[PDB]
């Protein structure tokens, strides 16, 4: 299981860091869910080797990190506006598997006032 | 970027009915490895998006063989035999052949 | 096709360092106890090195003066990020360090 951190309440232009714990190889991406844009894969990271990719939309927007001596991975959303207030899911990836998000967290809460 | 559109946004339907959803890439979506990643996910409402299909036609785990996906090329179909209730809620197609990766915009089932 | 990490059995004197190659991130793993994965280094603690070859597919994974405790398990793995996460792992080598 994927434990996603608790709804945010922030300012426009601040900063917030999201956090999914992974419980029970992998590399984790995060997902961004609004009614108007849909689904957008935001980035992955591999937690092993601290290694990233980013969808370019959100370069500058998203900073992925994740912790060596925890199974925890983050997300930090800059420069926040009302367009950032959406729903954001951590999700898996195995490595070397035929398939992509088959565990996702239950979504962190975003709203910029 | 791929562009992943969906030809339906919503469609109703009875329970027992068949369903038929259906994604063009604007691009062919073929890793260097050989393998279509093209994939369907189904958001029931209120929840996360669940894993139904992946690599064009094959079925996650668990999911009942009422679902089956077919395509090849620029456009993809997942069809629905005989729905049941735990089916409605919204479709999404995924590829994750070339990044970055992208989804359609969501086809709706519910209830007619 | 997977790197290859040789010679399979690494016999080495303690003090005396021993390098295996690598030809294929790259990380160098040894296998603990409770068979788990830890990284020793990655190319792009000082004793443990990895120096690309001219060659710039093989690589020379180095235990600069091996100790007793570094006895145990080892191998090399590549790793791509996307599309698609993707880990070519090596066969596991065994370092054998001996009295002097």
């Amino acid at each position: 299981q994927l434990q996603q951190s608790g709804a945010e309440l922030v300012r426009p232009g601040a900063s917030v860091k999201l956090s999914c714990k992974a419980l029970g190889d992998y590399e984790i991406h995060w997902v961004k869910q609004t009614p108007v844009h849909g689904l957008e894969w935001i980035g992955v990271i591999h937690p092993g080797s601290g290694g990233t990719v980013y969808n370019q939309k959100f370069k500058g927007k998203a900073t992925l990190t994740a912790d060596k001596y925890s199974s925890t991975a983050y997300m930090e959303l800059s420069s926040l506006t009302s367009e950032d207030s959406a729903v954001y899911y951590c999700t898996r990836e195995g490595m070397n598997t035929d398939w992509y998000f088959d565990v996702w967290g239950a979504g962190t809460t975003v709203t910029v006032s | 970027d791929i562009l992943m559109t969906q030809d339906e946004l919503s469609l109703p339907v009875s329970l027992g009915d068949q369903a038929s959803i259906s994604c063009r890439s604007s691009q062919t979506i073929v890793h260097t490895n050989g393998n279509t990643y093209l994939e369907w996910y189904l958001q029931k409402p209120g929840q996360s998006p669940k894993l139904l299909i992946y690599k064009v036609s094959n079925r996650f785990s668990g999911v009942p063989d009422r679902f089956s996906g077919s395509g090849s090329g620029t456009y993809f179909t997942l069809k629905i035999s005989r729905l049941e209730a735990e089916d409605l809620g919204v479709y999404y197609c995924f590829q994750g052949s070339h990044v970055p990766y992208t989804f359609g915009g969501g086809t709706k089932l519910e209830m007619k | 096709n997977p790197p290859t990490f040789s010679p399979a059995l690494l016999v080495v004197t303690e003090g005396d360092n021993a390098t295996f190659t690598c030809s294929f991130v790259l990380n160098w793993y040894r296998m603990s106890p409770s068979n788990q994965t830890d990284k020793l280094a990655a190319f792009p603690d000082c004793r443990f090195r990895v120096t690309q070859l001219p060659n710039g597919r093989d690589f020379h994974m180095s235990v600069v003066r091996a100790r007793r405790n570094d006895s145990g398990t080892y191998l090399c793995g590549a790793i791509s990020l996307a599309p698609k996460a993707q880990i070519k792992e090596s066969l596991r080598a065994e370092l054998r360090v001996t009295e002097r």
